[PDB]
């Protein structure tokens, strides 16, 4: 049976011990030839690898090249976010810009943003770099923690980045992660991903790429795109809503088997009328996914407990019924 | 990118099998 | 209507802004004449006042006098904890000593211990010093955060401390806070304390002194004391179980009105057969306590939401029913 | 505010006191000229009006004309039920024929059938005749009791009946009422109908005609019709599945406003993928329907309690949480 | 494994088929020599044995001897019910006398009373006579149906009856059965009794004799007796509250093993502060009682379903969560 | 048939209003 | 009376055992 | 110690009242 962590404690320990000295090459990618970019990657790797769970996120200074790119991307993308964006995304940056400091002239840090997300939506960011496997990334998603990188895309191609960077995750992902319903929907995916077999890991991971990175929804009577990739690429932002690419109703099985492409735009899209429809369907899909047990999350301790015996189920149930009694007394007091 | 991850996980898992 | 904080954000901000430059005198107390003790108090105050929510707890070095006192108290108290102690207390330090490093020769720090408690029981410690009011202390208890001080008792009276210090809270309180059922019981008190009137604050606070600092229970067929004060004073440790002091069944109203004494041992004791009996009784007592609304805690964001309208109740209810459906699917998958 | 009954006690009393001597004319309808038919109507009315709640259903003997019609309709309809029927409908009569005695040569009674439905699905039939208003019929539906008539259609038109009769309800309705999910779905409609305003009564009633009497569903990969009218008329049975009539996805608002016709086939159809989709949508529709209170049903006493104050909500909640605790203990015992 | 019925259908069938021609002798008992009493017993047996589930209770006429005894007992007991009675008992007969017709000069029937109890508390009475075994009696209690006899005690000893009769059950039991909380408490006993082993049947049955027939409670600041036997015997009515008999706190194990006596007053009494305390304690006791499965009751169909697999648990859970959603929507609509 | 019931209920309700 | 019922059930159950 | 806190809270609250 595949091994999976049980809580954040082993996640940092085992993952930071077995893995070591794994620098990224990315030579064939556009740019990545200047020695400065290699130094930044080394700086990010040392900050990431040596980081321990629960410690504050180290601050990283930014030179002119990255700040200038942030200003250009922020100004261009911000002027287009009025269209093709989703309701939660709009107020997402609106509050963030007023509080997190999102501006073209001012690129925010990680510690300040991480505090804001955890305080509001209970989300924390792990500044990881290099290659990320599937199980570890999904496991982090289960704990409601999103892996992130400190460096940004190469200045050679400001419009698009061959590999995900800070700006891509910050723009495409951060506004969506702020959504409470979406946050819970993402968390369920992580829990389901835990303990998934080799094929199952691919199956569940396939939905993320076709749902999180690229996604469509119909709210307020108009269709909008919520996928991080759709809102991250200016060219893809117009293309996603364009009728040229294929658009189909969201389907778990279809997305997990639908063929994909790399280094190219996307023509196959899945659209969900409401996020809740995706939520329960995945949970039903997860139930359909064979597993010798289940999984539960405890926010009181940020721990994960296996669900394989009735006694464990009763343990959680007892706490559940306690809340109802507390709420019932509150209802009696009120009115 | 998930395509490469899926094959990478599959080949790594089956590498020890043989 | 009395003002109360809604989340940790304002708790640190408003409390650290209105309050300022409030050193402790404690001159008439035994000792407190050496300039060194005053310097330590100033050091603790500066570390405490300048601390911000979410930051790591600064490490404080210990000289010989405090470490020697820790060794003596630890050795003497540890040899007596085999009796008069409660079941949860025993394994409390047993795991802590193996992991937290509790030993007479080695006095642990705050950052390491704080991490352990939050990871297991989701508890965090705020290194506060000086005088603590009632509402703020209860409000912190509501958020499951326990206020603590860095300095220890005066070396003049190692057996007992005129004022609570690190050793008192660490020994009397920390083992009890580690209890899951007790942790939830303490949390309910904090929630009830929030918004309590002047008299109500006293009433709810009265139970804490007669229940948390001093408490008795009957488990495994023998009576044991769980109050922090009972397990903190060697003389009171024997006195509490002695038949000389008055012992009575736990009663919310009786404790909240029962007369008290200071700078002297305790003769009136309240004993609860089980912690759950205390839990529901307080919740019923809280329901009896008039309040224009209710209060709820969200572990996903560590936030507190007022309970005054059905819409807010439904908001929590929707999440509650979602958990049952998730658990129901897990049950279907299992077996 | 419109008056509504609170339990079965007043339902029988007030309805059987205010209403009296209300024979049906039905002269312009096909047949209804023979004195025998008028005598049967009088016999049904006297049995119906004088009946009291909780009493056994009086047995009514059948002559050759009705039994012969039952044999013809049963034989013809039974040979076609293999197609256009729904899964629950199939086993519905299969068990009924084996137990209730459904056969062309043997027409069952009401007392035996009523016992079977209540025992399995907790449904009881009230042998009512004459004109039935909207509020009373919906109120009966709320209590899970279905009004029924003893006499059957006129022998002049065995294929179709200008007015509903025993055979229509027995074939079109009885198999569907046996469905547990459908039974609960129908019950929710009755509860929502209670207290509905004049326009609201029409709105909720409109869904019944477009959903219960005529309905479509997609199960097992094929589309089948569950409406009583669709399965009651041989000509309409083929027409309903035919592509000539308009077919549209089920919509509460659309059905409640969609124009209707009488004494003619139906061309507008609403299809629901699953019964649960209809269930929650109506409940959401009911929530959308303004009402100064809510309504709840108590199977332990077959009573209906208004839902206008939190205290009433808590009353039901306390019983709800008791069941979870009982189930939790059962789970602990098992395994 | 012991056989137990699953619903009322087999309860009547198998019990009325295996058992047959089982008249009662009761010759050594006081009286029972007059031929008239034997004829009444035969009349009761024929009415009881031939009765079928769901049929109306046949009316039985009363001569002068029984009506005169009813008047004497009613007048004497009614004048003493002002003391030693419990709160629910008081209003129990008060409503019954106003509605059920409870009076010394007028002895009510069974059909009218049975309708009243089922309508309010959902209780039905089975007019059974002769010897009643343990499993069948407990099984009936599980379905919330109370076995009863039509004949009354012998006129030779109006003060006390050597064997239970209609007056004993009507006075001692009927007022208590009307209590909603007590009704549910009694129902839980029946469910637990189902499937109990030979020793377990005795153990659970022992609590009934020491709790239902004889019971004490402390409400409104005074101690009152709720046991049917205590409120049925005038001499025992004063004796039960008297200090001469032993009085002890209610204990499941103690009652199930505590020695008993027959044809004599009772000196050992169990007192429960509140009915709920008895309720949960028995449920915990039932959980302690080994059983390869659990049991659940469905009021919608008055059926009993075994609880041995998670799938069955989920089936009930799905309905449970549906109620919360319906209630949640009702809460949203209100206010 | 519901059409007739809807109007019948509406006219009956409004009959007393006037 | 329950005493007699308890023994009656026990003896009846054990009667077939022997 | 709670005794002093109770009076301290009460006197502080009532101090502004007068
Ligand atoms: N494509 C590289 C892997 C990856 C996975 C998820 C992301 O959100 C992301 O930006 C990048
Ligand atoms: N007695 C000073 C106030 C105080 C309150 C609670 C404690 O646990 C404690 O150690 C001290
Ligand atoms: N059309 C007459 C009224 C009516 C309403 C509902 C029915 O199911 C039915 O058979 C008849
Ligand atoms: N003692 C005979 C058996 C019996 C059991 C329960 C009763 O309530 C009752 O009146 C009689
Ligand atoms: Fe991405
Ligand atoms: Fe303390
Ligand atoms: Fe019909
Ligand atoms: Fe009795």
């Amino acid at each position: 049976v595949p091994w999976f962590p049980r809580k954040v404690s082993e996640l940092d320990k085992c993952h930071h011990l077995v893995t070591k000295f794994d620098p990224d090459l990315d030579l064939d990618h556009p740019g990545f030839s200047d020695q400065v970019y290699r130094q930044r990657r080394k700086l990010i790797a040392e900050i990431a690898f040596q980081y321990r769970h629960g410690d504050p996120i180290p601050r990283v200074e930014y030179t002119a090249e990255e700040i200038a790119t942030w200003k250009e991307v922020y100004t261009t993308l911000k002027g287009l976010y009025a269209t093709h964006a989703c309701g939660e995304h709009l107020e997402a940056f609106a509050l963030l810009e007023r509080f997190s400091g999102y501006r073209e002239d001012n690129i925010p840090q990680l510690e300040d943003v991480s505090r804001f997300l955890k305080e509001r939506t209970g989300f924390q960011l792990r500044p990881v770099a290099g290659l990320l496997s599937a199980r570890d990334f999904l496991a982090s998603l289960a704990f409601r923690v999103f892996q992130c990188t400190q460096y940004i895309r190469h200045a050679s191609s400001p419009m698009h980045s061959p590999e995900p960077d800070c700006c891509h995750e910050l723009l495409g992902h951060v506004p969506m992660l702020a959504d409470r319903t979406f946050a819970q929907f993402s968390q369920d995916i992580g829990l389901a991903s835990l303990g998934a077999s080799d094929e199952e890991i691919e199956k569940l991971s396939t939905l993320y790429w076709f749902t999180v990175e690229f996604g469509l929804c119909k709210q307020n009577g108009e269709v909008k795109a919520y996928g991080a990739g759709l809102l991250s690429s200016y060219g893809e932002l117009l293309h996603c809503l364009s009728e040229e690419p294929e658009i189909r109703a969201f389907d778990p099985e279809a997305a997990a088997v639908q063929p994909y492409q790399d280094q190219t735009y996307q023509s196959v899209y899945f659209v969900s009328e409401s996020f809740s429809d995706a939520k329960d369907k995945l949970r039903s899909y997860a139930s359909r996914i064979q597993r010798p047990f289940s999984v539960k999350f405890d926010p009181y301790t940020l721990a994960i407990d296996v669900l394989d015996s009735p006694q464990a189920v009763r343990r959680s149930l007892e706490g559940v019924q306690d809340e109802l009694d507390t709420l019932a007394h509150a209802l009696s007091a009120i009115g | 990118s998930l395509i490469e991850d899926a094959r990478k996980e599959r080949e790594a898992a089956v590498a020890a099998a043989a």
